[PDB]
């Protein structure tokens, strides 16, 4: 899902 | 000849992006789990890499054209290059004198040995340090260093990439800027460019080796529990 | 009357288990990400809780009869009680004088305020401190304290438990030991037992509230990325 | 899966 990468990429 | 405005603006964006994501004093390192000399150094290096990924992401979002890519391709590019972008930016802390990455007192100075205590072998560390030495010797300008990172990040030759046509184009425009810059602003840099591309290939091999060693470290819960959510997400195989 | 050999042996096992999983000097706390006074205290408290879970697990494996349970029930019991076992063992560091958990210099002394910076509200902290105060006032013997933790851990009334019949029995045998002990070895402890069971009920409520607040903290990746794999696994809903 | 809890419980 990449929850963190998504959020950080704004 | 001479650089164009667009070319020069791209350079401005990247240099500033890097300045905004790379502290030469390394003051944040105290917020990391302390280093310790089974895999006693893993907690500190995990935090160092995790912190660094966050920084690579910040720099990435400022690479001209990257944020226009689909979130899926941004992630694909980050996940496969992160490790290489990290080895590249770490060169700023590497020292040919002591063959180490010096970021602080005795604590934040990293030797091949220390990385061994993070679960990695010479199979990786030897080429890494060897790579760090060669790259340091190219005495790159901050502008060429920042371009080399943007170019490495926009390698369309990454697993999971979709729009590998637009990515391909973006990497090309950057490669053009780096080439022009070297020719116009870097005296005695006739061979430089070719040498810098060769460095990208060394990174692929380092990336591959690190991936192998990481997988092993990753499958052992007693060790994986020492990593961080972000590190687990970026270096994980769940895509 | 007087305790039986089996009853006394159970007490010996638990007291030693606790001694082997609880350092009164708290020297390991320096290996935790430093505390900092958005949710500046989360990194340190996450490491504190993560470290503590590891300790609760070690103590658990030494509770007589627990290791015979299926791995599935062991996990079910750990996951649902961990948070409560932690609040219970933390009482050893709590101080009625300063209404805080004192584990080190100015750094490792935790006030309600500090926990607020970990993403929690008074909705939880008020009862917690209130619970810590009440429990401290029972001046439990190390033997009663260790039994109260083993009893709390073997509550068959936990979601996901299967063999709730054998668990039920084990908790009962411990409850028998605690009751006998109080009656035989604790002068003026006529009401004690009843008071200790009441404490288990307060823990259920604290557990519930913490779960709510944790869920919110958990759904925000910017925050969840600050937790640790173990904390994410034990407090997560993936069962 | 509880990879970590399993391993720690030995
Ligand atoms: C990070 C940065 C620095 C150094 C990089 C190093 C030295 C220690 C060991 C590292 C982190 C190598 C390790 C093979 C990677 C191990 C990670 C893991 C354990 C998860 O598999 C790769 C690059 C090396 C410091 C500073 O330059 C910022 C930069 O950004
Ligand atoms: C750990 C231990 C200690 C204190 C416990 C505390 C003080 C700080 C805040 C804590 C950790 C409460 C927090 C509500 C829990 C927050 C965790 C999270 C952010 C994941 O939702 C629960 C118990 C509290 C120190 C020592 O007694 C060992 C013990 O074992």
């Amino acid at each position: 899902r990449h929850k963190i990468l998504h959020r950080l990429l704004q | 000849h001479m650089l164009s405005d667009e070319q020069m603006q791209i350079i401005n964006s990247l240099v500033e992006a890097h300045h905004k994501t790379y502290d030469d004093s390394y003051s944040d390192f105290v917020r990391f789990r302390p280093p310790v000399r089974r895999l006693s150094m893993l907690p500190h290096l995990a935090d160092l890499v995790s912190y660094s990924i966050q920084k690579v992401i910040g720099f990435a979002k400022m690479i001209p054209g990257f944020r226009d890519l689909t979130a899926e391709d941004q992630i694909a590019l980050l996940k496969s290059s992160a490790i290489e972008i990290i080895m590249l930016r770490s060169n700023q802390s590497f020292s040919l004198e002591d063959m180490s990455w010096s970021c602080g007192g005795p604590d934040f100075k990293y030797c091949i040995n220390d990385v061994t205590k993070a679960g990695h072998t010479l199979e990786l560390l030897e080429p890494l340090v060897k790579f760090q030495v060669g790259l340091k010797k190219l005495k790159l300008h901050e502008e060429e260093h920042v371009l080399l990172m943007a170019i490495c990040l926009l390698s369309p030759d990454r697993p999971g990439v979709q729009d590998h046509v637009r990515i391909e184009a973006l990497q090309d425009r950057l490669c053009d800027v780096l080439q022009a810059y070297i020719r116009i602003q870097h005296p005695g840099g006739r061979l430089l460019y070719a040498k810098m591309i060769q460095k990208l290939a060394d990174l692929r091999s380092l990336n591959e080796e690190h991936s192998k060693q990481y997988r092993s470290l990753s499958f052992q819960p007693e060790h994986s529990m020492q990593l961080t959510p972000l590190v687990l997400e970026v270096f994980g195989s769940e895509v």
